[PDB]
């Protein structure tokens, strides 16, 4: 009884974000407060549409907001994020407690440049 | 490499019952104004190599009239049982990682009287019979008020997770936040284990025994573990590993020492000093447990 | 896919069920009944039933076999139907057993009269006179 | 003396040290050079099959950091 | 539905005819019931789990305790039984009759 | 018979476990929990031989949806007609399925 | 009063296991209706996400609703720090 | 045992089976039933003997073996709809294995087999409780459930019933198992009329019971539990002979005694469903049961059977303790024909 | 699948170490030459399974204390824990623990 | 970002499986390539085996069992 409809392949291609989860989670709050509007754009849109195939534009536009977001680490605080993401990559349950210090140096890095 | 973390685990342990045999000897020895061992060996350090040795050269005296079944069956059982109590403990980091490894020593431990159940059962004999029997019934009670304080211990730890246990200790032992617990657990495993003032009970012999001083080194471990937490260091795991075996030294050499200073219960004694001081206090304390948290906004993190 | 594991557990459990109930030698019995626990332990164990599954092997097989047991010695196709997001940061099974004492107070209520009933039932059954 | 009871005890020690310093030693020897990962709850779990789909050879410890995003 | 359901119904099945015999030893028939419990158990966990119905998680340990109740009551009843004719066996039971 | 005693007192005793879209702690849904939620509304205050007879659609898809014994059907006839060609040779699975595909996050 | 002391003296000796436990189990009781941090916990239970905050969608009639997570508007967790 | 305790279990029989009427959810019901279940054993065995005990045993295997093939019924019901409500079966499968459960629970044939033993092997005030009270929860699980039915079903085991108890009731001179076979054919009566009527059903149910318990408790009066023994009443007690007789002329379905109610009623009932066979074969046979209870009348009141010398002190001495309903208990079985129309009162 | 091949090393270990203390003494060659039932046992055993099943009730505690209704789950708990009290406290005084 | 990498890689499992299974049934007569067996045109999670249905078992395996026997 009908037919499910299924977007191409050539709509699914997007330039993936390429790190890990410790980068990620070193990066995550400001992340967070840098891009909001897009992430919740789009998850606005996933649970009003409750349908995948609708919410497509929003999630290539979230990967270039995080593209974006992350290219800017690179372009300014490449070396403390390094340091900082070199720890909780380190710990097994990836702990944000246990080198504050370099949270504190990507902190102060981040505040100075951006 | 998962192999030869299992055999890495497995060999020393049995080299340890074996050295602890050793070690009760000679502080008992030493208890009572003499020497243990100490002509076998340099200083008694082959003696347990040596009882191995005529051990399992020894005829074994089977029934002849038994269930060989049951007779085979029940030291594989202790062993086995005795073996696996020992891969969820974390010291720092367990071999195998379980969110619910006090859950599975709970497990493990109610099947643990199978094994004396089995061997009464196959003896062919009415008096061992009822000594299996009692020993089961003893052992079945003081499980019971194990669990419960347990779970009324756990209640301050978030979890079932026994490496969530080294950071609730991160800067204060459990001994401090409760003490009466401990006293009663420390006691329910000198019950558990048929040790004095609780001992009222050639190969599958060695076997047998084997599997019960595993069992204690495995209750010295898990107590280290719930009750005096040791400081773990992410970089260099080998001081929470000094720590921790020298804890559970001194709870074992505790043992030797409760053996050497104290006569026995009678069976009714026991039930009686269980079932009307032990389960009362541990249902109260248990009720204190359950409100302390709430009562001082102090309820751990995970769930 | 490890050639059906839980079709093969099944099949174990269900030949350990037809060796209990033939019923030779209560004692015998019981050790299929074991068996077929422990199979049945793992079954769930491997679908995910971790707490449930514990609960089984803890309670049942350490508790009612055991009295079974002591009471007799006195006397003389699949990973297809599974799903396909996550839970979040937790086990929807703990959260739902948790849940008896938030949401089923009226369950709790029942079954601990039936508990305390039990008990007493227990004494005046076996007083005996 | 009292002293005599103490090689017996330091067998012990070093039996029960060799299982925890072993356990680590292989940990870290088979996850890279670190901690090994632990998944309970099912969000990590995925964070680390999202980690080994991401770093090219199979294995979730290879770590991938702001060189690899071009 | 799938083959695991059909094995365990089947099991339970057996257990049920297997209570249903009565060659002797009620033990065994307190074991056959068990042994159904321990299916409906299983089954109904299966079920539970499988759908992602949180709230019936809790069903299952009901079940289990009522029922371990139940048999607590059963082995009672056939220690009464023996004490009263030195044996468990079902002919015992014969004073009744329609 | 049946004493309503809950809906004369609104004392909900059991009616929080029935169903699996009633408020599941965490907001943790069901698994069907659109399919059931749908036959519900389509049902209510109609009866039983009308909900029946009229809510027939959305009852089969809750069924298709709890036991899915139309796809794992379709899944095994799929696979069997595959396992039928790979058999005789004239066709063959592509690397996406033999595990040569490079994986996305 | 005085056969309750009485009691309460003779109960001490000879059975202090007893009086201890209820002691115990009657204080666990008491006490939580009277301690002013269980609503203190309640709230620390409130302010736990387990769940994904799904946004609303504007219309121009929420001022009390943030726009942005850095923005004053809704709750604030320095309670939370200062325990 | 001790009068608070038997009070306490009492209670929790009587708070069981309201559970099981209260309730919507299946697993309540099921809780229900297993409360009742363990608060009834003691009961049963509250004298102690060894009689007493074989049918405590029979009871709880019969018992048990219900409530487990009930739960199956349920989880199967919920595998097949993730309903846990109590309505519409959803499965045929289910349907069926409930169906005997009920049954089995309640004692219609074919599960017989252990109603009369377990009365005959149990005192006269816990053979009143189980042929009375122990009624209620299966019957009205099975009222909520009767659109899901399968006629043909219910009417064969209604019909078995009815048969069976007609056949044993002829072969018993114990007076507690005349009784049981009495209830299970009532029984059958009551579940013939289910698939078409559920009011019916609770009328047959509420005259039964009124009628069980006059005959239980003028029983209990006269302390007899054979024929032999009640034959005895008549020297001593003319009157209650004479109630009973009256009450045993009810219970045989002749009018204009209240007995007639429940079996015209459902006559007229199942012929507005076009169905002509089954009522005329099931008052053809209840006159086996009016046969039987015809021939205790003979024994006990119409005739006098000889007597002992040592009646004369029994002469002497009157009932320390007089039950209360008694008297309305006979009346309510004897003289309420009038009063039919009362029944649209959805009793 | 690594708890299962632990539990085969184990048992398998076990197997083998037991079969061969039980074989190598028997290589070489040798001459090769009731009723009670006391009730008190069952009540301990039936005492044991029902706190065991209420045990089994409590065990859910540790994850009951993260719900937002503090104040239920803390009445439930205390409800059942004074339930299993009474229990002990009503075996006590039927002199249900003598011997 | 979770949730949309998650979208899309549902939805290209999907589309590869839709493609396969296009080349395959081709020559079956009453087959219809694509068809859904609900009656509601809403959208519905796939299973398990609607994703991994056609790829090889040590995948299947993973995508199963993975996360219950990582300890
Ligand atoms: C009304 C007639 C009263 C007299 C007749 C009583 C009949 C027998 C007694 C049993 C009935 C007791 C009523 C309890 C019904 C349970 C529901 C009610 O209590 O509300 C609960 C509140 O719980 C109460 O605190 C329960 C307190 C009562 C239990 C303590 C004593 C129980 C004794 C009752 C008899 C048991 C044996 C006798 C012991 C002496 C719900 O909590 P709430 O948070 O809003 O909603 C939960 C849903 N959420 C999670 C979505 C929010
Ligand atoms: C004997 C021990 C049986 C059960 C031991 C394992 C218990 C356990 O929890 O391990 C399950 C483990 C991890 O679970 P979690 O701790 O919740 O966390 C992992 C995901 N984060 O994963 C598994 O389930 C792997 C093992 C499951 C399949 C095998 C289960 C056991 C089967 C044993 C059958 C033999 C029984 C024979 C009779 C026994 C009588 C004593
Ligand atoms: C299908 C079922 C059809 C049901 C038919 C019911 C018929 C109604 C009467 C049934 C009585 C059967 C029992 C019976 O009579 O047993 C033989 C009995 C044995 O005596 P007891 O009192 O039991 O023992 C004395 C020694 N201690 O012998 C007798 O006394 C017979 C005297 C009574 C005869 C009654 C005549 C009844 C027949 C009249 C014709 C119509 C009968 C009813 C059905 C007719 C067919 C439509
Ligand atoms: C902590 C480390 C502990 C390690 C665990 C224990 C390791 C076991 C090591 C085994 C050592 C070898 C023991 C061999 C001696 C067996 C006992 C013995 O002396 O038997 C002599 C016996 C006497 O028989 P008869 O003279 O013919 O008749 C007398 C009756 N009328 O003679 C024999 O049977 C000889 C048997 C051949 C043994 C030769 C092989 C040695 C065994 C190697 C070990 C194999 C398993 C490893
Ligand atoms: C209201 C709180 C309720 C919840 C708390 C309780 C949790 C656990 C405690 C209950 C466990 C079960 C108790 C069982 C009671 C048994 C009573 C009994 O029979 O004991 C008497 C003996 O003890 C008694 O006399 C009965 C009870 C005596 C009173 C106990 C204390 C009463 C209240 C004291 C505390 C009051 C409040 C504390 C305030 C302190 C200030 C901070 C018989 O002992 P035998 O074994 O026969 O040995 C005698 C032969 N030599």
């Amino acid at each position: 009884p009908g037919i499910v409809e299924l977007p191409t392949l050539e709509d699914l291609k997007v330039q993936e974000v390429k790190v890990s989860s410790s980068v990620l989670k070193a990066a995550a709050h400001h992340y967070g407060a840098q891009c909001d509007k897009p992430n919740k754009e789009f998850m606005l849109c996933r649970w009003e549409e409750k349908d995948p195939r609708r919410c497509l534009e929003e999630g290539k536009l979230v990967n270039q907001c995080a593209l974006d977001f992350f290219r800017q680490i690179k372009r300014h605080c490449a070396e403390p994020f390094t340091e900082y993401w070199t720890c909780i990559d380190y710990s097994g349950l990836q702990l944000f407690r246990h080198c504050r210090k370099q949270q504190a140096k990507f902190d102060e890095c981040v505040l100075d440049k951006l | 490499m998962f192999m030869i973390n299992i055999l890495s685990l497995i060999i020393p342990i049995l080299l340890a019952v074996a050295f602890l045999t050793l070690v009760e000897r000679k502080v008992l020895g030493y208890m009572q104004l003499r020497k243990g061992p100490n002509v076998v060996g340099p200083y008694g350090l082959l003696q347990p190599i040596a009882d191995a040795l005529k051990l399992f050269t020894k005829e074994p005296l089977r029934p002849a009239t038994s269930s060989i079944s049951m007779f085979i069956i029940a030291p594989i059982l202790a062993l086995s049982l005795a073996l696996t109590m020992w891969v969820p403990l974390p010291m720092p980091y367990p071999l195998i990682n379980m969110n619910l490894g006090v859950l599975f020593m709970l497990a493990m431990s109610s099947l643990a009287v199978y094994s004396i159940l089995w061997s009464g059962w196959a003896s062919n004999s009415k008096y061992a019979l009822i000594g299996a029997l009692r020993a089961v019934a003893q052992t079945i009670s003081y499980e019971v008020t194990l669990a419960i304080i347990l779970l009324s211990v756990l209640l301050m730890n978030g979890s079932y997770t026994l490496s969530t246990l080294i950071t609730t200790q991160e800067h204060i032992w459990m001994i401090f936040t409760s003490w009466p617990l401990a006293m009663m657990w420390f006691i329910s495993t000198l019950a558990e284990t048929n040790r004095a003032p609780f001992d009222l009970t050639a190969g599958p012999f060695a076997m047998f025994f084997m599997a019960e001083y595993a069992n204690i080194i495995m209750m010295n471990a898990f107590t280290a573990i719930l009750f005096l937490g040791a400081s773990h260091d992410p970089h260099t795991p080998e001081l929470y590993t000094i720590n921790f075996v020298l804890k559970t030294l001194a709870l074992t050499i505790t043992f030797l020492w409760i053996r050497a200073s104290y006569p026995r219960f009678r069976y009714d004694q026991l039930m009686h000093l269980l079932w009307k001081s032990f389960l009362p206090l541990t249902l109260a304390l248990c009720m204190w447990h359950i409100s302390l948290p709430i009562m001082t906004a102090s309820i751990p993190p995970q769930s | 896919m490890t050639m059906y594991i839980a079709f093969i557990l099944s099949t174990i459990f269900v030949i350990g069920f037809v060796g209990f109930s033939s019923k030779p030698s209560p004692i015998y019995g019981g050790l299929g009944l074991i068996v077929s626990g422990g199979v049945g332990c793992g079954i769930v164990l491997n679908f995910g039933g971790s707490f449930l599954g514990l609960m089984v092997f803890l309670i049942y097989l350490g508790g009612m076999l055991v009295v079974f047991g002591y009471t007799t010695a006195m006397a003389t196709g699949d990973w297809v139907i599974y799903d396909t997001g996550d839970s979040g940061f937790f086990s929807e099974e703990a959260m739902g057993i948790a849940a008896l004492y938030s949401y089923g107070t009226w369950l709790v209520i029942v079954t601990g009269w039936s508990l305390l009933i039990g008990v007493v039932v227990i004494m005046e059954i076996t007083r005996g006179n | 003396m009292w002293f005599e009871i103490l090689p017996g005890i330091a067998v012990m020690a070093a039996c029960l040290f060799i299982p925890g310093m072993a356990t680590a030693h292989i940990h870290k020897f088979t996850n890279g050079g670190k901690e090994k990962r632990v998944a309970h709850f099912s969000y990590q779990w995925n964070l680390m099959e999202r980690d080994r789909r991401i770093s090219g050879v199979n294995r979730y410890h290879v770590t991938k950091g702001l060189e690899n995003i071009d | 539905m799938p083959l695991v359901y059909m094995n365990i119904i089947m099991a339970f099945a057996i257990a049920l005819a297997g209570l249903l015999m009565y060659r002797s030893h009620l033990m065994s028939s307190l074991l056959c019931l068990e042994g159904m419990m321990l299916s409906l158990f299983i089954m109904s966990t299966l079920i539970i789990l499988n759908t992602h119905f949180t709230l019936a998680n809790m069903m299952p340990i009901i079940l289990l305790v009522f029922a371990a109740c139940e048999a607590a009551l059963g082995l009672s009843l056939l220690v009464m039984v023996s004490n009263t004719y030195g044996t468990d066996y079902v002919q015992n039971l014969n004073l009744l009759q329609c | 018979p049946f004493f309503d005693v809950q809906k004369r007192l609104g004392l909900d005793l059991d009616r929080w476990m029935t169903i699996q879209s009633a408020e599941q702690p965490h907001k943790i849904p069901g698994r069907c929990h659109a399919f059931e939620k749908e036959w519900i509304e389509c049902a209510h205050g109609i009866g039983g031989i009308r909900a029946e007879k009229e809510c027939k659609i959305e009852f089969d898809d809750f069924v298709e949806c709890l036991l899915r014994q139309k796809t794992m059907k379709r899944l095994s006839a799929i696979k069997r007609q595959r396992d039928k060609l790979i058999k005789e040779g004239k066709y063959t699975p592509p690397p996406h399925h033999l595990g040569k595909e490079d994986p996305r996050p | 009063a005085g056969r309750i002391a009485s009691f309460l003296k003779n109960a001490w000796a000879k059975e202090p296991v007893l009086v201890a436990s209820f002691a115990i189990g009657g204080l666990a009781i008491i006490l939580p209706s009277l301690s002013p941090y269980t609503n203190y916990a309640i709230r620390i239970n409130r302010a736990t996400p387990y769940n994904y905050p799904v946004p609303l969608r504007d219309d121009g009639n929420m001022p009390d609703v943030p726009s942005h997570p850095q923005d004053p508007q809704g709750p604030s967790l320095e309670w939370l720090k200062n325990l | 045992m001790n009068p608070i305790i038997y009070t306490t279990l009492i209670m929790t029989v009587m708070s069981g089976t309201m559970l099981v009427m209260i309730s919507s959810h299946w697993l309540l019901i099921w809780i229900g039933f297993e409360m009742n279940l363990l608060a009834m054993i003691p009961v049963l065995m509250k004298n102690f003997n060894p009689r007493a005990t074989e049918a405590a045993t029979k009871y709880f295997l019969t018992q048990a073996t219900a409530s487990m093939m009930l739960m199956m019924a349920i989880i199967i019901n919920l595998l097949y709809s993730g309903q846990w409500t109590i309505t519409k079966m959803f499965n045929p499968v289910a349907m069926t294995m409930m169906t005997m459960a009920l049954a089995m629970k309640l004692g219609l044939s074919p599960f017989h087999f252990w109603v009369p033993e377990v009365t005959q092997g149990i005192s006269l005030q816990a053979g009143l409780l189980l042929l009375t009270w122990q009624k209620l929860a299966p019957l009205s699980v099975l009222c909520q459930i009767s659109q899901s039915i399968n006629p043909n079903l219910m009417l064969t085991m209604a019909m078995l019933s009815i048969l069976i108890g007609g056949w044993g009731g002829l072969n018993q001179t114990q007076l507690r198992k005349i009784m049981a076979y009495s209830s299970i054919a009532h029984m059958g009566w009551m579940t013939a009329v289910l698939p078409y009527n559920t009011t019916m059903t609770i009328l047959n149910l509420l005259i039964y019971i009124t009628m069980t318990l006059a005959m239980f408790m003028l029983l209990i009066h006269s302390s007899a539990t054979t024929t032999l023994s009640l034959s005895h009443t008549w020297n001593k007690m003319p009157v209650i002979t004479s109630l009973m007789m009256v009450t045993l002329l009810s219970m045989g379905g002749l009018p204009p005694l209240s007995g007639f109610m429940p079996k015209w009623m459902i006559i007229q009932e199942m012929t507005k469903n076009e169905s002509i066979i089954m009522p005329t074969l099931m008052a053809m046979t209840a006159l086996l049961n009016l046969y039987f209870y015809m021939r205790l009348a003979y024994s006990s009141s119409l005739t006098m059977f000889p007597s002992t010398n040592n009646m004369k002190m029994k002469w002497q001495f009157e009932h320390t303790k007089q039950m209360k309903l008694l008297p309305t208990m006979i009346v309510l079985s004897t003289l309420v024909l009038p009063m039919t129309p009362a029944l649209s009162s959805l009793n | 699948m690594n708890i299962m091949l632990t539990l085969l090393t184990n048992v398998t270990l076990a197997s083998l170490l037991v079969l061969i203390a039980f074989w190598l003494p028997q290589l070489n060659a040798y001459s090769e030459k009731r009723l009670p039932f006391s009730m008190k046992f069952f009540l301990v055993a039936i005492t044991f399974l029902l706190f065991d099943l209420e045990i089994a009730l409590l065990l859910p505690l540790p994850w009951a204390s993260q719900t937002n209704n503090l104040k239920t789950m803390l009445t439930m708990a205390l409800f059942l824990l004074i339930l299993l009290a009474a229990s002990l406290a009503y075996e006590w005084t039927q002199k249900g623990l003598e011997w | 970002l979770f949730q949309a990498e998650k979208d899309r890689r549902v939805l290209q499992m999907l589309r590869e499986n839709l493609e396969e299974e296009a080349i395959i049934m081709k020559d079956v007569p009453d087959w219809k390539v694509g068809e859904s067996v609900f009656h509601t045109t809403r959208w519905v999670t796939p299973m398990m085996g609607e994703l991994y249905g056609l790829r090889t078992n040590e995948e299947i395996l993973s995508a199963t069992y993975g996360f219950i026997w990582y300890t």
